[PDB]
């Protein structure tokens, strides 16, 4: 009751609007790929192990 | 001659036989036999005393 309110009677209405702030978009989508399958399958590379 | 007339090189571009159709990363050293020929022409300006 500490803030200020807005008081309606049976003919009254109440509305405002809000804007959200910028957010990522939702990813909704599955990889086709996997993280240790990004390499050219055809090629040896020129590092060694 | 300080700065004298410069050198001037010339040199056929090598032409590639046929590669292997499996991909290899040694430099390619098969190459058709060529060269070439032409005219050159050259000019030169004398002063008399």
């Amino acid at each position: 009751e500490y803030f200020p309110s807005q008081m309606l009677r049976t003919g009254n209405n109440f509305q405002f609007t809000y804007t959200f702030e910028d957010v990522p978009f939702h990813s909704s989508y599955a990889h086709s790929q996997s993280l240790d399958r990004l390499m050219n399958p055809l090629i040896d590379q020129y590092l060694y192990y | 001659l300080k700065h004298p007339p410069p050198q001037i090189l010339i040199k056929n571009t090598p032409v590639p036989a046929d590669p292997p159709t499996t991909f290899n990363q040694s430099k390619l050293n098969s190459f058709i036999t060529q060269y070439s020929t032409g005219q050159v022409s050259v000019e030169i300006e004398w002063e008399l005393q």
